[PDB]
């Protein structure tokens, strides 16, 4: 009856509040305001209460409260001299900020909330204004810039000390949303204010797991950025991600996150594209947390018919690539479980000894990376591991049949991704891989190019720049220059 | 174009309202993290800038953010299908307009964007060209002019000359300390919070992080407690009941006492919610701890309590 | 009859062990645990015994022992203070690690086996824990690293 009650639920709620919201509007009574406040608070706790009807009855009701000219009443009563009217007005203002009302509050109200951020002592005040800041960090980048530049972050970082079991959830979600939709400057000014250190007492509390999940999510989003990962690793709170994820179940937190916030069918598409960029990064904790959240969301959204958003965003290719190069037990398990919840078939992990491959293994590789239409040409020319590791652009253009330059560039990108993963135990002699990887993680991709030519750690001190252009296959001049200047120093000095 | 790159609330609002007054549909703002884009977002971009008839070729070749930021003229001419030079010049103009707006937080390391934008606002468009090649603010002082012609993709000779002359000038011209023991059941919160309050003042500190239900004996935790200069003890309400006359290793708080006391270092107890018992509920090696006195923690003036607990360590003669 | 007995062999083995595996599960008797241990050890030495039938009757039986919640019982009894219950529990744990149960043991149990690796003297202990390590080296690269 949800498709019928879109007129019926609103024709039984607006009837009474439509007068009661202004029934006591001009009265300056101390104890008079509280009654109408409690009345409206009861109604907004009624709209959300009854399941499978509460989304539209809540959103249209909130829009009507916006259109009736009552936000200015709240913004007045937030500056009242009495304290209990302030706390009741704040607790009512917490329950109204939906995606449309938040624009008007960000337009007009933004200063009074910052004025309330100085009052720290009454707990019912802080419990609601923390949720107000939580909902207001999601609006825009300028709003985040203001709330970090007017002292609205110091409030959050001071309220992280207290021991309330409902204040800390709002505090964690505030820091997570701020780091998520903030930008670059706000991140730098967040890590400068030692926010990575203050997240540690929030993630180590062994009382509840939602607090630990939101704290780990916030620290992972902060640690995805490359500029300030050194500070975050020096803080020492990244070490507490693995045990937690390893000691949980996505299946039980599925059927959770369906009743807490707003009783909705998960997070939106534009919220879901905030997790995929942290799923592809050279960090392990980040990948694990991302896998966890995607698994949970997939669980919640696979009961319905929406099984196309995870293909529109591009999580399927990233999860399959995560499975194929799995060097860990936890994220591989979570990834396989999340792919099993969808109709996509599970890939198999591939052997890391890339030389001494045969045609079958090459075919399976080309079946997992996405170049599945060129498998025929490879099976025709009988390419193996050795002949794969020494491919050039000419053989792609001429007889393998990759005409377009963009396909060739995709192929080389995937290939160089694979060659930093391989095991050269049967070709290398003097462990040249390690000496290359010490300079730069991206420098391991050329090691077979050096070994098959015959160089080693005793014979590099007398090689030229031209001798690396066609014999070893290093094209970027900067890379050749760094290899030469780092080897020519090493005669026996390190 | 004003709506799409909106970095302000007022002009975006006015622009959307003025477009709503006409029959033209309103565009959506685009995410500023241009790398790690997918095909959908690229398509919407090409739908908003005006190159809407070439969307097919991009969806065919599966161009993404990375492959977009590194396009050259050859791929436009050959397989993407932009034959005329004037279309290619429009496309590059729009693209360079977009690349001064992007967010390189996940590729840059030494904030090279800022150091470029300091020279000229138009100089930020090459930053990804430098980062994907591998340079940074420590490695620019020994690069050549030819090495910027094809590796990094800077075509205008004046720009290369200014980058070289501005970089070649810049060479440089512009074991834990203390330990914290605590009951695993209660007192987790004040242990974490004491850790962060000590660490924010410049003292290193190592805390127990979930060792139990594993190898527990001689498992790399006994040198830690003897190699730490100062020792701390957390007296939760009902935290000393389990060690009452057992003198075994099952009391996880006992060993640290028996070793820190053997070494003879400063053991500061934290008094909170509990006072000392009679001296018969602890063995002969545990008669000393009943006699010590320490700081009384409070949840109101925490900063003063930290200012006072600093002195009670060996802080006068630490490190 | 192998293509027929895939229902028939499992319909005559699970009938008895399905109760006996927990028949003596809470009993803290010193000599009480050994009897059920020997019983189950006999059954798993029966599944493998009869030729041309033992592969599926062994693998499905081991999967049922996994699904019944009995691995945690073994992981408890590996830490018991008595020694002969430890050696009987180890010799029973040797015969269960097949390609599916080994994942669960690598998930949870891995620390107690290392705790048993310090006890070198009793020979029946070492003879079974050596086979445990033999079967556990085949799982993954991280497991070998640990």
């Amino acid at each position: 009856g949800a498709g019928t009650e879109v007129q019926d639920a609103l024709e039984r709620a607006l009837p009474e509040l439509q007068q009661a919201l202004s029934a006591l509007k001009q009265a300056g009574g101390a104890r008079a305001v509280g009654a109408g406040l409690a009345e409206v608070f009861q109604l907004v706790e009624e709209a959300w209460l009854l399941p499978a009807v509460g989304r539209e009855v809540a959103q249209g009701l909130c829009d009507a409260i916006r259109l009736d000219g009552g936000l200015d009443l709240l913004l007045r009563l937030l500056q009242a001299p009495e304290l209990e009217t302030r706390v009741q007005a704040a607790r009512l203002l917490e329950q109204i900020l939906v995606a449309e009302n938040r624009d008007r509050v960000a337009r007009i109200g933004l200063g009074v909330i910052l004025n309330l951020a100085k009052e720290r002592e009454p707990v019912e005040l802080a419990r609601s204004v923390a949720g107000i800041l939580e909902h207001m960090f999601k609006h825009s980048e300028e709003t985040c810039q203001r709330l970090v530049a007017a002292g609205g972050l110091d409030a959050v970082l001071y309220w992280c000390r207290r021991t309330d079991p409902a204040l800390l959830r709002h505090c964690a979600l505030a820091l997570g949303n701020c780091a998520l939709h903030g930008g670059q400057a706000v991140q730098r000014r967040m890590v400068e204010k030692r926010a990575a250190e203050w997240l540690f007492p929030l993630a180590f509390s062994k009382e509840d797991e939602l607090l630990r999940l939101h704290a780990c999510l916030a620290v992972a989003v902060l640690a995805t950025n490359k500029e300030v990962e050194r500070e975050v690793e020096r803080s020492g709170t990244l070490a507490l991600v693995e045990p937690l994820v390893a000691s949980l179940d996505p299946g039980r937190f599925a059927r959770c996150l369906v009743d807490a916030s707003d009783t909705s069918q998960g997070r939106g598409p534009d919220d879901l594209q905030r997790l995929v960029p942290l799923l592809d990064s050279n960090r392990l904790e980040a990948q694990c947390i991302g896998a966890f959240y995607l698994c949970a969301e997939a669980a919640i959204k696979s009961l319905q018919g929406k099984t196309k958003v995870f293909s529109d965003i591009g999580a399927i290719q990233s999860l399959k690539r995560l499975v194929s190069y799995s060097t860990n037990g936890t994220k591989s398990a979570l990834a396989k479980r999340a792919l099993r919840l969808l109709g996509e078939e599970v890939p198999r992990p591939i052997l890391p000894s890339v030389p001494s491959w045969k045609e079958a293994e090459v075919q399976t590789w080309l079946q997992q990376i996405g170049f599945s239409k060129y498998c025929e040409s490879f099976r025709e020319q009988q390419v193996d591991g050795d002949l794969l590791l020494r491919l050039t652009e000419e053989e792609l253009q001429t007889d393998l049949g990759m005409k377009s330059g963009i396909t060739r560039k995709r192929f080389f990108r995937e290939l160089t991704e694979l060659k930093t993963f391989a095991n050269y135990s049967t070709c290398d002699r003097s462990n040249l891989a390690d000496w290359l990887g010490s300079l730069d993680p991206r420098f391991r991709q050329y090691t077979y190019g050096l070994v098959s030519c015959g160089l080693d750690r005793s014979l590099l001190h007398r090689v030229s720049e031209q001798q690396l252009l066609e014999d070893c296959g290093i094209h970027l001049g900067v890379h050749r220059a760094r290899i030469l200047t780092a080897a020519r120093e090493m005669l026996h000095s390190p | 174009r004003l709506v799409s790159y909106s970095t302000n609330g007022t002009k975006s609002a006015l622009a959307k309202r003025a477009l709503r007054l006409l029959g033209e549909e309103v565009p959506r703002p685009i995410l500023p993290s241009v790398p790690s884009w997918k095909e959908a977002e690229v398509q919407t971009w090409l739908q908003q800038i005006g190159f809407s008839k070439y969307c097919e070729s991009f969806r065919e070749q599966q161009v993404d953010g990375d492959l977009l930021l590194r396009l050259t003229e050859e791929e436009l001419q050959t397989d993407l299908g932009m034959k005329s030079g004037i279309t290619r010049k429009r496309f590059f103009r729009e693209l360079t307009e977009l690349k001064t707006f992007a967010n390189y937080s996940t590729c840059d390391r030494s904030n090279l964007a800022d150091w470029l934008g300091s020279l000229d606002p138009r100089f930020r468009q090459y930053t990804y060209g430098l980062v994907s090649c591998g340079l940074d603010r420590s490695l620019l002082h020994r690069v050549s002019e030819q090495q910027l012609l094809e590796d990094c993709g800077i075509h205008l000779g004046v720009h290369r000359a200014r980058i070289l002359t501005a970089a070649r000038e810049m060479l440089h011209s512009p074991t834990p300390d203390v330990f914290i023991s605590y009951r695993r059941n209660s007192g987790s919160q004040l242990a974490s919070l004491l850790k962060v309050h000590l660490q924010l003042h410049g003292f290193s500190v190592f805390i127990d992080v979930e060792k139990l239900e594993a190898g527990k004996f001689e498992d790399k935790l006994i040198q830690s407690v003897m190699g730490a200069r100062n020792f701390v003890l957390v007296l939760s309400p009902g935290a000393l009941d389990k060690c009452m006359q057992d003198h075994d290793c099952k009391d996880w708080v006992h060993k640290e006492i028996v070793t820190a006391l053997s070494c003879g270092k400063n053991i500061v107890p934290i008094i909170d919610g509990f006072e000392w018992p009679e001296p018969q509920v602890l063995p002969e090696d545990m008669q000393a701890v009943l006699t010590f006195n320490g700081i009384k923690w409070s949840h109101e003036y925490q900063e003063a309590t930290i200012e006072k607990i600093i002195r009670f360590l060996q802080g006068r003669s630490s490190r």
